[PDB]
């Protein structure tokens, strides 16, 4: 599925708007977040561990058989993490964090994991992206629906400083755990400001988002949220597009610090290549 | 950064 991407069954399809999407549209020219509405992010996936039944990361549904996530969720040698297909399972259609949502959520097994060949875990998590092929296709519903991958023009017009995006996840609320899916809308920040906030070498395959100390507002992703989607609603065709993947950050919601995200469009050719061969 | 659950019944794994 991908022709009906980005149009949510409970919102766009019914001409209903969620509580905070107007905030995103008005800007076009999880710590400190809030509870998500039912069906607000039908592409949100939970990367789950089979051994100690645990939440590992967020992820996103891009088609009936493909899930997108951060490569650090699967491979991060500094912490002795190197997961294979059989160590994990994905839970799609969820709202509650801990509860097995009977008749609503669907669980899938991984058939193959693809990590970007030039993923730089040794230094700055450059090219922090990974694809996962589901063993069997998932059926869409009111709570399960894929998000769109951006094209050159969508990336060009939407990826601008000041424009707000949305991050969702079941991660930590502070640097305990939420009962349900959290959501926070954050503005994209100027590259110079991103660079000047850290000693880490940032590349073109990343972008940072968040409020500046003087802006008053707060918000950020945190542990448990990584691998999750950073999405924006296009004001041209009303579809939701995934512009970033929650990558890294120095702490959570720290003043003067910003969350970093994998630049999905710049790595799109790798995505297409993988899906077109496997 | 960097990277309570109810068990899952045998309806997948």
């Amino acid at each position: 599925g991908g022709a009906d991407c980005g149009l949510r069954p409970l919102f766009e399809k019914k001409s209903l708007e969620d509580k905070t999407e107007r905030e995103l549209l008005e800007s076009y020219i999880i710590v400190e977040g809030s509870d998500a509405e039912i069906g607000m992010s039908p592409w949100q996936v939970m990367l789950f561990r089979k051994s100690p039944q645990e939440l590992l990361c967020g992820a996103s549904l891009i088609s009936d058989r493909w899930v997108l996530t951060a490569a650090h969720c699967l491979l991060y040698p500094p912490w002795d993490k190197n997961f294979t297909e059989n160590d994990l399972l994905v839970r799609i259609g969820k709202h509650s964090r801990t509860r097995y949502e009977r008749n609503i959520e669907k669980i899938s097994m991984l058939e193959k994991i693809y990590i970007h060949p030039r993923y730089n875990w040794r230094e700055n998590l450059d090219r922090d992206i990974a694809l996962m092929k589901l063993k069997k296709p998932v059926a869409f519903s009111d709570y399960i629906h894929p998000v769109c991958l951006p094209d050159r023009e969508t990336a060009a017009s939407l990826l601008q400083a000041g424009y707000k995006g949305r991050v969702t996840g079941w991660g930590n609320l502070k640097e305990g755990q939420p009962s349900v899916l959290q959501v926070v809308n954050l503005p994209i920040v100027e590259r110079p400001v991103c660079k000047d906030s850290t000693r880490i070498r940032i590349t073109d395959n990343m972008f940072c988002a968040g409020y500046k100390p003087d802006e008053g507002k707060r918000g950020d992703a945190c542990e448990g949220d990584s691998g999750g989607p950073f999405v924006m609603k296009s004001p041209f065709n009303n579809r939701w597009y995934q512009m970033g993947i929650v990558s890294w950050g120095e702490g959570c919601d720290r003043d003067g610090k910003y969350g970093f995200y994998t630049h999905v469009f710049r790595l799109k050719k790798w995505i297409q290549k993988v899906i077109d061969q496997f | 950064r960097x990277l309570d659950y109810e068990p899952i019944p045998e309806e997948a794994a």
